[PDB]
């Protein structure tokens, strides 16, 4: 928010609006300025987020952050097996691949 | 004009280079900054066209997973660095431009080392392509195209030379969009929307240009409501 | 769930509107001020009910969309034949079902 | 062969939240912060 | 035209009466149905200006919580029934029209009972205002204005007569908007947006008309990006 201050702009209708629902919630000390309220709200680990599809905010602060996440190895089974017809065992006549 | 129409969106602009461009527009009625900023954003990211490396041909290399002697980086690392390269051509006549570069020995290969082409410009000169040691022979041909969105190297499969290897297409010239709707006070009523949207661009096009294209795509779409049925 | 829940915020000064007419006014202004919430423990109607009354079903949500009333806020609304003191969300849920299967009643 | 992340894949943090990709959203409309930077992945709270 | 332009938004319409009107338009690129439906919605509700009862004055009544003798309904129920009243004036010259009505004795007071005004029309004649018994004296003046969106009676606080009581503003011919973006399959690629938005209207204007006005307000706003500064 410091850069936001200098870059030239303040707070949204949206940012204020989610604050309203946030104090009614109990995340921000009623009576303090939005600038101060947002700090409180940030320290809690959550910030305001807008939808992306509608541009409106998501009522209520939502946490966000840098979480490490790994990708897991795909086993041979992962190669989804689909079989129509095929071989058959010699003594047992049931399907075999 | 004097009263309601002179009281009109003062479109103000602030742009440095071809990458960043802020755009303020106020006053606006109730909840309109949002009404406008959001669609333009959605457009600015999905709809606008650009340039990205679509194919590469190292001369002695056959597959993408090879390593070139005297060359610290591996083929995959370099093809990766190329995706980072941002070019800019000036007119439609340039659909597919093949940039050429060949450097030898103890030199660092940067994007400025590509032989100049008439209507094309390289905004990413100092980008690092590779570090050549000694007896380091690197001679390649990197294709470049004008497209839109993301196109996996698998989807296009470019075929300039049989030993060439396609690269993933990174076409939106727009890096990121951002818009704020802060209150503004105009005389009588205080509730007022002030819409300012910040646009970032790889250089191919400019923030302003982008924005213009954007609003047009929207306009063009608002016309599609013509013939009932 | 979240859509249908109702909220309660701060009880400081008197919660008695069931009886005085000076209770409507005073706790309506006091709520406009900073002391009485829109959802206060005040038996009959917290000033949140005092402030807004919605005629038709839709009226209710419009005010919600405009930023007048959150969905979880305690409001009064006129349905088919009753003045029902129920929240936005709750009224909305009502419709979801009412719509899913058109035999509304 | 190069394996770029896809809907079939499974990713999981060191804590144990394991899960599969169900949808690759266009940066166009996924949750975005006030400054234009958008989120990469959206994890469900219920799993916690 | 044949390839990319003939493949154009097939605007299809389905409207019954002046209240309901479905509108489908496909195909659309990626995430465009949303990019369009949403703004149009935001406009359809706030911008298509309208008319709503902004103030009321019962002659012997002082506060909104009073009850009138010989009158079954209480002031609050009646002021509520008035919010249900839909009027329609023909030209700008009519910004604030005060409708007058006075009825006595064993009669039912409906909206048709208001004395006719030259440029104003009442679409809601049979609406029920009150049930007068005997010695039932009801003489009032209900204000009417042209605005946009929702305006709480607290926000405006209208002042015609000192004992009058403001009413909440319900301003749009549009009752409710709704849009869906379902996938559609067009030959080659499957990812396709299909935008269909359902509009409901009080009857004053039609869904189609509304929509047209809407798109225009948007267009008009996209032009405001002309003169830099």
């Amino acid at each position: 928010f410091g850069k936001r201050k200098g870059e030239g702009f303040g707070v949204d209708k949206r940012e204020v609006e989610v604050l309203r629902r946030a104090e009614k919630l109990g995340l921000v000390t009623p009576g303090k300025t939005p600038e101060e309220q947002l700090k409180e709200l940030f320290l809690q680990g959550k910030v305001v987020l807008y939808d992306g599809r509608t541009g409106e905010p998501i009522e209520g602060p939502i946490v966000v952050g840098q979480m490490f996440i790994m990708k897991l190895y795909h086993m041979v089974e992962d190669k989804m097996h689909a079989r129509s017809t095929g071989p058959y065992s010699l003594i047992t006549q049931q399907p075999l691949g | 004009m004097l009263d309601s129409k002179l009281k009109a969106p003062v479109f103000t602009v602030r742009t440095q280079g071809r990458e960043y461009g802020e755009f303020v527009l106020e006053p606006l009625e109730r909840g309109f900054g949002v009404t406008l900023g959001n669609p333009l954003r959605r457009i600015l990211l999905s709809s606008i066209p650009g340039t990205a490396v679509t194919s590469v041909y190292i001369e002695d290399v056959l597959h993408e997973f090879s390593t070139i002697p005297g060359v610290k980086e591996d083929v995959v690392e370099i093809i990766l660095n190329l995706k980072e390269l941002v070019v800019r051509f000036l007119n439609p006549s340039l659909q597919t431009v093949t940039l050429l570069l060949k450097a030898e020995g103890p030199k660092e290969v940067k994007a400025r080392d590509f032989l100049p082409v008439a209507d094309v410009e390289i905004m990413n000169p100092d980008l690092h392509i590779a570090t050549l040691e000694e007896g380091g022979r690197l001679n390649m041909e990197v294709r470049v195209d004008r497209g839109v969105g993301y196109v996996p190297a698998e989807k296009h499969g470019i075929k300039d030379r049989i030993n060439a290897i396609p690269v993933d297409a990174v076409f939106s010239p727009v890096r990121r969009v951002a818009f704020q709707v802060e209150d503004t006070r105009l005389g009588q009523r205080t509730d007022l929307d002030k819409l300012t949207l910040r646009i970032w661009t790889d250089g191919s096009v400019t923030p302003l240009e982008a924005l213009n294209q954007a609003v047009e795509i929207l306009r063009e779409h608002l016309t599609y409501f013509s013939n009932p049925q | 769930y979240y859509i249908t829940q109702v909220r309660k915020e701060k009880k400081g000064a008197g919660l008695e509107f069931a009886t005085p007419e000076e209770a409507l006014a005073a706790h309506e202004r006091g709520e406009v001020a900073l002391n009485a919430p829109i959802k206060v423990a005040g038996r009959e109607t917290s000033v949140g009910r005092l402030k807004y009354v919605f005629a038709n079903p839709d009226e209710a949500l419009l005010a919600v969309a405009h930023g007048i009333v959150d969905l979880q806020d305690v409001v009064t609304v006129r349905y088919m034949g009753k003045r029902l003191e129920t929240s936005p969300g709750r009224i909305l849920f009502a419709r979801i079902v009412a719509e899913a299967v058109e035999d509304e009643k | 062969q190069k394996r770029k992340l896809q809907v079939g894949d499974k990713l999981a943090n060191r804590h144990g939240n394991k899960g599969v990709v169900a949808k690759i959203l266009p940066v166009e409309d996924m949750p975005h912060l006030p400054d234009g930077t958008p989120v990469d992945v959206i994890l469900n709270p219920l799993g916690v």
